[PDB]
């Protein structure tokens, strides 16, 4: 293969492929995650280009194990690497420790094999940002990794098409004390601020995490979320 | 192949290591980080830049790592990269320690840190790691400690410095104010807040922590908010009188 | 398209080409023109050998190979790198026998043989074959059977095929023929004259026929055809130009 | 150790005793041996304790793989073969005699997987030093498509044959009915050795024990 | 321009130039020629010297009892694929007791020499040979080149004004078969002092001869050794 | 549409966070010059595309686009022959690789997901590139029914109720679209909106020799080519 | 475990008894050792049990590739090549024997032996710890010619002939015919057997 | 046996809300005392201690291999390990070495962090976890130990009925262990402190 890097430092001291790789993730379909009091929504937009397109065979919110979950903004193919990454990280450490993955540690994990494509040779960074949600020791988790290896610990947040509006939307709309009735509601008012259309149960995609772990929500759930919207 | 490979291991015309002067243009552009040592002990204190509304705030701190025992650290520059030689530093530190049975001494695990980054500028052909370390501790040879190592592999013992954004003006102002021998962790801690208020002042902005010596056991601890807010506010005050 | 997209196998061109195959292509079109016939009980291979001087020896630079006993190849391109394809399809057939006990189908080591082309049409780190190949063979379980790889690394059946300079001309004078229903002494006698027919006298210099066969007259064996009736074919093939 | 399975009319019954040994000394009096693979397929363990321990808990973080990926429940077939492959490769040195039981969209199956990797689709099976007074009960008493009750008894009477009838075997019979809808981890469903009881009045008075030093660390 | 640098590159004309520059070190080797009689393989190869006090450097060199060669070309290619051939030849008399027929070491020199043509950061051989040998198919005369193409032959010349010698061999191609060692070797000798200056002549110095066949080993004749042969000729 | 550096040449990022180099894998598969239909039914999966054998010389039952993977698995593939051949024999590798390690057959979306992950690695390291084709597989699922699943020379994947590749994709799309939006979807009614979508887009009116069609059945999930004869049948009841 | 085939005009017969034992102890009394390597190749196992199940999966998984890329149903030569290669550069680690038979549209009907890695086109074979006790009743009762159900008649009293003799070998025997048409599975239960001299 | 070279014995108690652990302090080869004062009870957290019976060099690599894991865990976790969890920790480097292992049992003594809940743990030479609600033992006299645990264990036993409950039984069994002795060293781990005492023992 090609032994040395392909991102290296511009001479005003810029990763320069790495910030070409966040410009992939910011013309994604937008994501949202937030942290409420009991648990953690995960919501996305799933807007396929035809009727013809079977909305059911894949998915953009995918469980990693029992208690963690996650979405993207980005390169959709570049994600599925980091599941199956993820998914193997969290079965190793079981099989370690005999105890669910901490969160931030599944994150941390995560985060290094994304520091790895920024500075192994003959690789490009990944095009995608994750937002990884969880619960252990009784309370949930948020976070995001993005394509340079950083990872943050947020409280609500969006990514992807019109993320800017969604972070300040986010920001005044909700606060702390939050039930996760009430913010699955509010992720996919978010999710309306960008959506071009209609939006029903099979263009928009939520997860939840919460005490019973985290589990990806039925078309027939999202449909009486948007009953109310 | 030839065409695609960008050349980061190779010297320029005038001797110069290119890859690894970028790398610290990226340090400058990182936040403000700076160390003091005192005879009591020895502190870091260090910009948030995480410093926006919506953030979790699940980690004891941002920019500050412990390392061992008796060490800890913070960090200027690519935070992934960071991580990387954060942990690496934690792997040297247990090696050192299942070896002799005694914690690594403070120069010899920025030391070998060093050498890992060096070697990112002398083979490999990969890009260096675009961070600048400070690292704060105890030993049995030289007390309390304070170290600075640059992309380069390149590391010094100060009594005072800074790296990250505007580091050169920090270090001016830090030379001025520094009391070599007469100083303490009151007096650096009020010299902390002095230097990083005109560098940059809500106590959400800024991390602290202290390395200090307690019944002859190291305590590091990173001061609480409240704690930032009563050393900003009684230096807010001497700035009006 | 002479603007970097041209210089790499693992570098597409922005209309979607892979011009590196596309050069190597051009090695084996500016060779010497390689003819393979398939009939009703064999298959057939003539070649327009090109004498470069009267210093070498009858049979120098042999464009006919045998890379099994029943399989027979047929060249047009870079020699060398059609000479290291024969010895890899030598020890794909070689290596079946060793895994199965039986000789290898044709359309299996065409099917092999062509990805280990392919393979080569892929990466910076190596370079096309500059070489298109037939293959021929002849069982009475499989019957009469030709195939052809080019530079790409593609394998296709054929009942006709031209490869080379006259590649266009030598087909639609196969075109002519009724192969499926004609032996392979009949059409080894069409082989030459088709060879004569595309060879430039004017352009090229002297020129030496290679023909070799595998069929029910062989016991399915890939042999070179006898001077007996190599000479009966010359003699017709001149006699037919007049 | 007497570990045992069965296929009732609508799914898979699982015991096991509860009985660790080390060396003719029993070591736990009620250790686990039914593990859990996916949540509808159980795994009996029986040999080396740590090899059956780990093999159980490698193949179930095989199949959360497997089931996470496909987006579907797990087959036993997988199982099995994940299993014996691992097992084979070993030739023998890892020393995990096991009993998979469960159920799947071709429904319920029993098997048995030997230590070098041998396996064999069962009705009924029993592996472990007690093996063979289990597989008398089942004999002498199997009927297909057995009601739960009816099956459930059996398997316990043919793990009891054993407990009491193998040195080392001991303890309660700790069972899992496995059926199209899930399983039920019936843990101690039967103790076939009533409480035992002592008139301990071994109590030493504070101070028996000669101490000639003390420290006390507040924490 | 950019199709010059490396070996995978080929040329839009379905070319490869390095291939083609490798070719070049062989026609500025000084010439070597090669024929062969019912009986005998012949090299006759001309030696320069870097200078006066300099001596006129090995042309011709040992492969096995019955094969030799003479080089043109890179010194050090040639010396490297001098020892493959020696150690091929000893492989066959060391696993099947008997020499490796000719034309079959000259098949594992093509394809020894064709994988570099094909890896990038790798290159051709700068190195061009004549092959001389016998076995059970009598005399041989081999030409191998850069591009791991190879050549049967009944004479020929490879090296610097090499095209002068070709014309000799082939207006005297017809007499070679029937030839006896003394007159075979004179012709090949007459095709070497064509490539030669006019002002110039064949030397017990600069000539070198290489010999096998039916009853003799590969020998090399250098200086008074060459004597007896250059004792025939006579004119231009 | 900027470029810098060696983004046109390479897997590497453009500074708008595009990969050109996998664009022009997209534009490879038109060079085939032909386009590929496949029909989701109610119990069973078409897949129909273009047989363009233009010298009598060529042996036409070699001349094929379409691909036993598995006995019960088949697949259309679109683009670059060589390239095309490659994938085929990938996937049949990773299929007969599966059922070895885990005792049963492969599902068409797990060999869809595997070969679109494979084609991701190229996507993302630089001494590689994309295949320029198309891989669209069938097959009857024993829980999900009849499958048709399409994936990249980016790496993306998906299950579709019909789907295209090639030359006429769009348009082919675009022509599927409107008919699914209005039928009882049998076997005839799939394998004719297959055939009038590739007849109507591309303006040819097929002979038997000029297509091929591929099919699974609830009722015959093997993977079945049909004959010319089969074509036939299926030509001539379409221009009744 | 006594394992026999049997060439016939279309195809081949295949049988075996059904213990599997650990021992002096049978831990399984209705195995089935017939397993298929495709649509019309079966093997019969014999030795250890592990070693035989490890060969024919490896065997059948190679043969399905084989299959599928030559476009056709493999040989049944290729079938005992496949096995055998194993068998024989295995040799000193494997403890099985795995004899081979099927249809071919070539071939037709044929069986095949692997014992230890070598390959032998045999009318009939035996194999297994049974065999060794039945060698003079197959060498007196086998004569060319025989029908199908001749084959099964011939392949049934040679196995329970064998079964009686052989503390490793009982249960059931397992009957299998492969031909041009397909595959057919018989099963003669411990209750059925043919019935000889037994004191 | 490889076990018995060296000799010693150590076990573990559990309390109503606190645990014990106890071991002898010989250092022997053989039937050759070497020291009286050699360690076997190792402090994992404040209240979690880990006690190894077995061959001196594998009780020593043993105990630091997991010291160096245990260090790095808690500083990329940020947390004080769980007892359970330092089980799994100790199962997982015992049984990286199956087919040539260190020649230690372990036993596993220390608090649940919801500052109560005591846990008692022991792993074989292959590192097999077994859990128990009484004792635990592992020595060369895990015979006597064993008896005396069976004999003299009560279920919710005071800090003080602990103490001497695990001292008789370790005392009177090391006292039928001809390489087992030199002295014994007990600890108490509460939620409010740590008690370590030596006691009065037999030195022959
Ligand atoms: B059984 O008696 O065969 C038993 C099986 C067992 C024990 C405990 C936990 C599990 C969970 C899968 C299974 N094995 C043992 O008791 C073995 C010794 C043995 C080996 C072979 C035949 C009989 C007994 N004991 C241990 O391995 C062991 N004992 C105590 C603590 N750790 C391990
Ligand atoms: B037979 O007796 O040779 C039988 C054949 C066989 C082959 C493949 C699969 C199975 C069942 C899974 C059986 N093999 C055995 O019965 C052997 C013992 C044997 C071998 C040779 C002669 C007599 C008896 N069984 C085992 O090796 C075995 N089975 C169960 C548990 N452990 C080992
Ligand atoms: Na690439």
């Amino acid at each position: 293969g090609y032994s040395f890097s392909l991102t290296t430092f511009s001479p005003s001291g810029k990763l320069v492929q790495i910030e070409y790789a966040l410009a992939a993730v910011a013309g994604g379909a937008p994501s949202v995650g937030i942290k409420a009091a009991n648990g953690v929504v995960l919501a996305t937009e799933k807007k396929q280009k035809s009727i013809l397109y079977d909305e059911r065979s894949v998915h953009k919110v995918e469980p990693i194990t029992k208690h963690i979950g996650l979405v993207y903004s980005g390169m959709g193919p570049d994600y599925r690497v980091l599941v199956h990454r993820a998914r193997k990280l969290a079965q190793q450490y079981y099989l370690v420790y005999q105890e669910p993955i901490p969160t931030a540690q599944l994150v941390q994990r995560v985060a290094s094999v994304m520091q790895e494509y920024t500075q192994s040779g003959g690789v490009r960074p990944f095009g995608v940002s994750l937002l990884i949600c969880g619960w252990n020791e009784g309370r949930p988790y948020l976070f995001q990794s993005d394509p340079s290896g950083a990872y943050f610990a947020w409280k609500a947040t969006a990514m992807g098409k019109n993320y800017v509006n969604g972070k300040t939307f986010l920001e005044k709309r909700y606060n702390e004390d939050l039930e996760l009735e009430d913010a699955i509601h509010t992720a996919i008012l978010t999710l309306k601020e960008s959506f071009e259309g209609q939006m029903t149960e099979d263009n928009i995609e939520v997860g939840i995490c919460n005490e019973a772990g985290f589990r990806r929500l039925t078309p027939t759930e999202v449909k009486d979320y948007l009953a109310a919207i | 192949s030839r065409r695609y490979d960008s050349r980061t291991t190779i010297f320029s015309p005038e001797g110069r290591l290119y890859q690894v002067e970028y790398a610290m243009e990226a340090i400058g552009h990182a936040g403000t980080c700076l160390g003091i040592l005192a005879n009591d002990g020895v502190l870091l204190a260090a910009e948030r830049r995480n410093i926006h509304k919506l953030l979790d705030e699940v980690f004891f701190s941002e920019k500050i790592y412990k390392l061992n025992e008796d060490m800890a650290c913070s960090v200027a520059g690519i935070t992934s990269d960071a991580n990387v030689l954060t942990n690496e530093l934690r792997l040297i530190a247990q090696r050192y320690l299942l070896q002799y049975q005694e914690p690594i001494p403070c120069e010899q695990l920025v030391t070998a840190l060093c050498d890992i980054k060096q070697a990112y500028t002398q083979f490999g052909g990969k890009r260096p790691f675009g961070v600048s370390l400070l690292y704060i501790g105890w030993d049995k040879h030289y007390g309390f400690q304070l170290y600075q190592s640059d992309p380069s592999g390149n590391y010094g013992g100060w009594k005072a410095t800074c790296i990250g954004n505007n580091s050169a003006a920090a270090v001016s102002m830090l030379k001025q104010d520094y009391k070599e021998g007469e100083m303490t962790l009151k007096s650096a801690l009020a010299l902390a807040i002095k230097v990083l208020n005109k560098t940059m002042l809500s106590a959400e902005k800024v991390e602290i922590a202290t390395l200090t010596r307690e019944n002859g056991k190291t305590v590091i601890r990173v001061l609480k908010q409240k704690e930032v807010e009563q050393l900003i506010k009684k230096h807010e005050e001497e700035e009006a009188k | 398209i002479g603007t970097g997209y041209d210089l790499s196998a693992s570098t597409f061109s922005p209309d979607g080409r892979v011009f590196q195959v596309e050069y190597a292509m051009k090695a084996v079109e500016n060779s010497s023109t390689a003819i393979g016939i398939r009939c009703k009980d064999g298959v057939v291979f003539g070649v327009e050998k090109l004498v470069l001087s009267k210093l070498y020896e009858e049979g120098s630079n042999k464009r006919l190979f045998n890379v099994d006993r029943h399989v027979g190849m047929a060249v047009a391109g870079l020699l060398a790198d059609a000479r290291s394809l024969a010895d890899i399809a030598r020890e794909e057939a070689s290596n079946f026998r060793s895994n199965f006990g039986y000789n290898i189908p044709l359309k299996h080591l065409a099917d092999r043989v062509a990805m280990y082309v392919h393979a080569y049409t892929l990466y910076s780190a190596v370079r096309p074959f500059g070489c298109s190949f037939m293959l021929g063979s002849y069982s009475v379980n499989d019957g009469a059977q030709l195939y052809m790889i080019d530079p790409s690394g593609v394998s296709y059946g054929y009942w006709g095929c031209a490869i080379g300079k006259a590649r266009q001309a030598a087909k639609t004078e196969i075109e002519k023929l009724q192969m499926k229903e004609m032996t392979c002494r009949d059409i080894v006698k069409e082989v030459a004259k088709i060879i004569y027919i595309v060879h430039d006298e004017v352009k090229d210099k002297a020129f030496e026929l290679e023909l070799s066969w595998v069929g029910e007259l062989t016991n399915g064996r890939h042999e070179i055809v006898p001077k007996d009736i190599r000479e009966e074919a010359e003699k017709y093939a001149k006699e037919s130009l007049k | 150790t007497t570990i045992a399975g069965l296929v009732f009319q609508d799914g898979v019954i699982l015991g096991a005793d509860t009985r660790a040994t080390n060396d003719s000394v029993v070591a736990d009096k009620s250790c686990e041996k039914i593990h859990f693979i996916a949540p509808k397929i159980y795994c009996c363990g029986a040999g080396v304790a740590a090899d059956a321990e780990m093999t159980t808990r490698m193949v179930a973080s095989k199949m959360e793989l497997h089931a996470l990926s496909t987006g579907r429940e797990p087959r036993v077939a997988t199982v099995t073969r994940i299993l014996r492959q691992t097992l084979f490769r070993y030739q023998g040195h890892v020393g995990a005699s096991l009993i998979v039981g469960g159920v799947d969209l071709t429904g319920p199956q029993l098997y048995g997987v030997h230590p070098h990797g041998s396996y064999s689709r069962l009705p009924f099976t029993a592996l472990g030093s007690g093996q063979d007074a289990a597989l008398a009960v089942l004999e002498d008493r199997f009927q297909p498509n057995m009601t739960l009750e009816a099956a459930q008894g059996l398997l316990v009477e043919a793990v009891t044959a054993g407990i009491l009838g193998d040195l080392g075997s001991g303890g309660n019979v700790d069972a899992c009915v496995i059926t199209k809808t899930g399983a039920k981890l019936l843990r101690t469903l039967s103790s076939p050795t009533e409480p035992v009881k002592r008139s301990g009045r071994y109590h030493f008075v504070p101070g028996t024990t000669a101490v000639l030093t003390q420290t006390v660390k507040p924490l | 321009n950019q199709y010059d640098n490396d070996v995978t590159v080929w040329s839009p004309q379905g070319r490869i130039h390095q291939i083609e520059y490798a070719m070049e070190a062989v026609k500025q080797g000084s010439a070597t020629v090669g024929l062969k009689s019912k009986t005998h393989a012949v090299l006759v190869a001309l030696k320069r010297a870097q200078s006066e006090l300099a001596a006129h450097q090995k042309k011709i060199l040992h492969v096995d009892n019955h094969i030799g060669i003479s080089i043109a070309g890179l010194t050090a290619d040639a010396r490297l694929l001098c020892n493959f051939m020696r150690q091929e030849c000893l492989d066959s008399r060391f696993v099947f007791d008997r020499p490796l027929p000719v034309s079959r070491l000259v098949s594992l020199i093509g394809s020894k020499t064709q994988i570099p043509t094909q890896r990038y950061g790798r290159r051709p051989y700068g190195v061009g040979l004549l092959i001389a040998g016998y076995d059970d198919m009598g005399p041989h005369i081999f030409q191998t080149c850069p591009s791991a193409n190879y050549f049967d032959c009944r004479a020929m010349s490879i090296g610097a004004r090499s095209q002068s010698a070709r014309t000799y061999l082939e207006r005297h191609m017809s007499e070679f078969m029937e030839c006896n060692l003394n007159e075979l070797v004179k012709h090949g000798l007459r095709a070497l002092r064509e490539t030669l200056p006019a002002e110039q002549d064949l030397t017990t110095k600069n000539v070198s001869i290489g010999i096998v066949g039916k009853d003799l080993e590969f020998t090399i004749y250098d200086d008074d050794d060459v004597s007896p042969f250059l004792e025939g000729l006579e004119e231009r | 549409g900027s470029s810098a550096g060696f983004d046109r040449h390479i897997t590497i990022f453009s500074p708008e966070g595009r990969l050109y180099q996998v664009e022009y894998a997209f534009k490879a598969i038109n060079q085939g010059g032909l386009t590929s239909v496949a029909v989701r039914g109610k119990d069973c999966a078409v897949i129909v595309t273009q047989k363009k054998v233009p010298d009598k010389l060529l042996d036409s039952s070699t001349v094929t686009h379409l691909f036993k993977i598995t006995e019960n698995i088949g697949c259309v593939m679109t683009g670059m022959t060589a390239d095309s051949r490659s994938q085929v024999q990938r996937a049949r590798y990773e299929a007969a690789n599966w059922k070895y390690k885990y005792g049963y057959e492969i599902p068409v979306d797990m060999l869809c997901k595997r070969i679109a992950d494979i084609s991701q690695v190229y996507t993302q390291n630089a001494e590689m590139r994309p295949l320029g084709c198309c891989m669209i597989l069938i097959g009857i699922d024993e829980e999900q029914g009849p499958q048709v699943y399409k994936c990249d020379p980016a790496g993306y994947y998906c299950g579709f109720k019909a789907t295209a590749a090639g030359v006429k994709q769009t348009e082919s799309t675009s022509f599927l679209e409107k008919k699914v939006k209005k039928f009882d979807w049998t076997f005839e009614q799939t394998v004719e909106t297959a055939i009038t979508c590739l007849s109507t887009v591309l303006s040819i009116d097929f002979k038997p020799s000029e297509i091929e069609v591929g099919v699974v059945t609830v009722e015959n999930p093997k993977f079945r080519i049909l004959t010319e004869a089969e074509i036939d049948a299926h030509l001539v009841a379409l221009a009744e | 475990t006594t394992i026999m085939a049997v060439e016939f005009d279309g195809g081949v017969v295949m049988g075996s008894d059904s213990r599997v034992s650990a021992g002096e102890a049978v831990v399984n009394r209705v195995f089935d050792k017939l397993s298929p390597l495709h649509e019309r190749i079966y093997c019969a196992l014999s030795g250890s049990a592990a070693d035989a199940q490890a060969v024919a999966d490896m065997a059948a998984y190679q043969l399905e590739l084989h299959g599928i890329e030559l476009e056709e149903p493999p040989l049944v030569l290729a079938a005992a090549n496949v096995v055998r290669n194993i068998s024989y550069k295995y040799r000193e680690d494997l403890s099985a024997h795995l004899m081979v038979a099927g249809w071919d549209q070539r071939e037709g009907g044929q069986v095949y032996g692997t014992l230890g890695g070598m390959l032998t086109r045999q009318p009939f074979a035996i194999g297994g710890s049974g065999s060794t006790f039945i060698y003079g009743y197959v060498d007196a009762a086998y004569k060319p010619g025989m029908s199908p159900e001749e084959c099964r008649r011939f392949t049934t009293d040679a196995i329970a002939l064998a079964m009686s003799r052989d503390g490793s070998s009982g249960g059931v025997i397992y009957l299998v015919t492969i031909t041009a048409a397909g595959v057919d599975h018989r099963v003669i239960l411990g209750n059925e057997l043919p019935k000889f001299y037994d004191e | 046996s490889i076990m018995s070279y060296n000799g010693g014995a150590v076990m573990a108690m559990k309390g109503k809300n606190c645990v014990a652990i106890a071991a002898d302090r010989r250092f022997g080869i053989q039937a050759q005392m070497v020291t009286t004062d050699f360690q076997k009870i190792f402090p994992m957290g404040d209240r979690l201690y880990i006690g190894l019976a077995g061959l001196a060099t594998d009780v020593q690599t043993v105990a630091q291999r997991l010291k160096f894991r245990l260090n790095l865990y808690e500083l990329k976790e940020g947390r004080q390990i769980k007892p359970y969890t330092l089980m799994s920790m100790v199962a997982n480097l015992l049984y990286e070495k199956r087919f040539g292992p260190y020649y230690t049992e372990p036993v596993i003594a220390g608090l649940d962090p919801k500052t109560f809940k005591p846990f008692i743990c022991s792993l074989d030479l292959i590192g097999c976890p077994m859990v128990t609600d009484d004792f635990v033992v592992s020595g060369t006299c895990a015979e006597q130990m064993y008896g005396m645990c069976e004999s003299l264990w009560e279920p919710n036993m005071d800090p003080d009925h602990l103490f001497e409950t695990i001292s008789q039984a370790m005392l009177n069994a090391v006292d039928r262990d001809a390489v087992s002795g030199m002295g014994v060293i007990v600890h108490i781990i509460e939620k409010d402190k740590i008690t370590t005492r030596t006691l009065k023992a037999r030195m022959d």
